[PDB]
């Protein structure tokens, strides 16, 4: 599993606040601050119990 | 675990119903006791949710 | 091609330990080494190797202003318990590509230093540790 | 009689962990194909989880 | 992987597992001598397997346990010195290997040897087969 | 060199040479005595040779390793221990030595002791010889 | 005859390491290693040997300015797989007679280094690692 | 010094000369006890000697090798085989000592254990005597 900040998000958010976006860099981006804001993003798997069997009997 | 197939001591009897009853029932979005493998449990640990879109899926 | 400007200075360290900033950090250290066994065959003259696990260690440096390490650990080690700690360390120099944050978890510590000072010389502790596991937050 | 028959329904609804679950439905298969007298060994190899579904691989040899 | 010991619907799985174990099969092979041949043998028969565990059972949480909820050290000790007593027959599975069969307790030893109230132990186990008695 | 053990056509070949193999031979002597004179000793016949094989069956493709397709660890420690329970005669041989000879197992012993999932095993074998049996005379 | 100026200069090094330049490299080891057996004799004072296998060694050092080594392993080590790699190294003095080209074949090594920095000091990176196996390339 | 084993007319001489050998003897000494003296013994007989080598058969033509010419490791190996399992009497003598007496085979182990290709053996060979049966 992974959690990490949400880039397109904070993008989206400096966008809307009107900051110049094209003459910083991507760490400057990520750093930038947010005013009482956070974005994350995460991934995962959920697992489900067994409820069926498929068996393949050879001869 | 999942509560697909937990039996039930306390239970005596139920009302009989045919196979592919409890199978429509089950399509359904039901949940429903059965008789099975000598003892008295329920069918399939399903919800009411019977409609699938490309946001809620079979999950 | 390489610049010198971009070796990483370790002036621009920066430490956390159990989520508290340690500002008198001098020196950080965290390793992992690897357990090999060597498989031998008759009739053949090389020798090969396979590995078997792994196991970490690190140790920490500080300037000695306060009683950190005897609050952090406190009764905790006299009265039987086995507590764990995680550190994050980061470096961030301005000259180089980027910055590099890990994330050293599951921190045993090996000793604790109560007094040690000598006249005319400036005060010093020494923290070594083992870890289990480690987690990347920013690379370079 | 109390031989015949298979106890994989105790299996439904993950009632064990995974791999006590993959053990059980090895024997179970085994103890209860090996009563016929014109089976000769039974071998369950492949064994894989997705999902809710269980799948294996059963290979019988036979005197035939 | 996992390992536990089952006695029908009672069950035990050990919270921490061992650092190894070893499973030991022998055959007999009987021998003969052969005027001017020398020496002969056959197939005897095959032995029951033997299988020991080392561990220890922990009195906290620590983090490379198996899992959480296990009882005190001295309730898996008690419960395990009642199985060897009566004499039960146990089924002893290993998840992820071939080891799964039906053993009898040979021996049991425990022993506390620090300042952290851990109870080390060593478990001999024996494979046991039934008796076919014919009938007609 | 290469290691095989087969029965009749079913044939099986280690994934992992050992690191030594040896051969034990023993020739059985009489011991008696003769009163003023001492010990004194006669010839009693020839015994069966033994050997003892230690390595592992490994759970990945290895640099190290004599072929690729060989079957999973507990694939091969089930074919030896089926062999080793119905005591199957077998053949045993090391290519470019002067081991061929049919065998019988007498011991077989298996563990795993890291995070490899690697099986450790010890094999034990004991040579096996056959008697003529007469014929009537015409 | 042998002339100062055919001395080859270190600095005139170049490694590949699984195909990409390394262009903060600091020096790099590669040796093989021999194993011999005492032979003693009865009635015989000296001593002889005979040659029973070999082994390699090596290392690789280098500046810190980027991640390459946990990139480079990343997670193998830990889900439990065998990495192997492959090193080049080449030395070219302008005013030596030639080049000289080797390949160091199935390397595998011995830890990872995670983080290792002090205030006041530039950064460096240490690698011991073992191999079985070489080619000559460019020989002089 | 060297190394001879030989059969009548057909000798073989051992390519690597071990870094030791040594010769074990004893005698049997019977005791009895008599009352409140004491435990006396006397002369019983003497034993047959005992004698064990080990080097090895060389795959190469080595610096130390003895001589040069001899067989392959197999080739020996086959010859000591078939010597010790016809059960035949030879002739084993060290030159420059007192050694050189009548034996027979007990025991033969061989090995290869590196990557030369060389054969480590043990060879175990006790004393021969015969008897002999008075006439008139």
């Amino acid at each position: 599993s992974t959690v990490e900040i949400d880039f397109e998000a904070q993008k989206s958010y400096l966008k809307s606040k009107g900051v110049d976006l094209s003459y910083m860099t991507l760490q400057e981006i990520k750093e930038a601050n947010t005013g009482s804001k956070v974005f994350l993003k995460a991934k995962i798997k959920v697992l489900d119990a067994m409820e069926d069997i498929d068996l393949s009997i050879e001869i | 675990q999942s509560v697909t197939y937990t039996k039930l001591s306390d239970v005596v009897d139920i009302p009989k119903m045919t196979k592919v009853d409890a199978e429509s029932r089950v399509n359904k979005g039901e949940l429903i006791l059965i008789k099975e493998a000598g003892a008295i449990r329920i069918a399939r640990g399903v919800n009411s949710l019977t409609e699938l879109t490309a946001e809620k899926g079979e999950m | 091609n390489m610049e010198a400007r971009n070796v990483m200075s370790g002036t621009w360290g920066e430490l956390w330990l159990d989520g508290n900033k340690v500002a008198e950090v001098k020196k950080f250290q965290a390793k992992m080494e690897f357990t090999k066994e060597d498989i031998i065959i008759a009739g053949q003259m090389g020798t090969d190797t396979k590995y078997m696990g792994y196991k970490g260690k690190g140790s920490i440096t500080l300037y000695h202003v306060s009683s950190r390490m005897h609050k952090l650990i406190g009764e905790k080690i006299k009265r039987g318990s086995e507590p764990r700690f995680v550190a994050i360390s980061k470096l961030n120099d301005p000259d180089s590509y980027g910055a590099e944050r890990i994330a050293v978890k599951n921190i045993a510590f090996d000793d604790l230093t109560l007094a040690d000072w000598e006249v005319g010389v400036k005060g010093e502790i020494e923290a070594p540790f083992t870890f289990t596991e480690y987690d990347f937050l920013d690379i370079i | 009689s109390l031989e015949y028959g298979t106890e994989l329904s105790e299996l439904i609804g993950q009632k064990y962990t995974k791999g006590l679950t993959e053990s059980e439905a090895s024997r179970f298969i085994k103890e209860a194909l090996l009563i016929n007298p014109y089976i000769l060994e039974v071998n369950v190899k492949s064994a894989n989880f997705n999902r809710d579904i269980l799948s294996a691989n059963v290979k019988v040899s036979t005197i035939y | 992987m996992e390992m536990w010991l089952r006695q029908a619907e009672d069950r035990f799985r050990f919270p921490v597992f061992p650092s190894s174990f070893s499973i030991n099969g022998k055959a007999a092979v009987n021998s003969s001598s052969i005027l001017k041949i020398g020496e002969i043998a056959t197939f005897g028969g095959v032995a029951l397997k033997s299988i020991s565990i080392s561990s220890f059972f922990p009195n906290k949480d620590y983090t490379f346990c198996d899992y959480t909820g296990f009882p005190s050290p001295y309730d898996c000790v008690n419960k395990i010195e009642k199985w060897m007593k009566e004499g039960f027959i146990l089924r002893f599975t290993i998840t992820e290997t071939n080891i799964n069969m039906e053993v009898i307790i040979e021996g049991f030893s425990y022993e506390e040897r620090d300042g952290t109230r851990d109870v080390y132990f060593t478990l001999d186990l024996k494979e046991y087969k039934r008796i076919k008695i014919p009938k007609v």
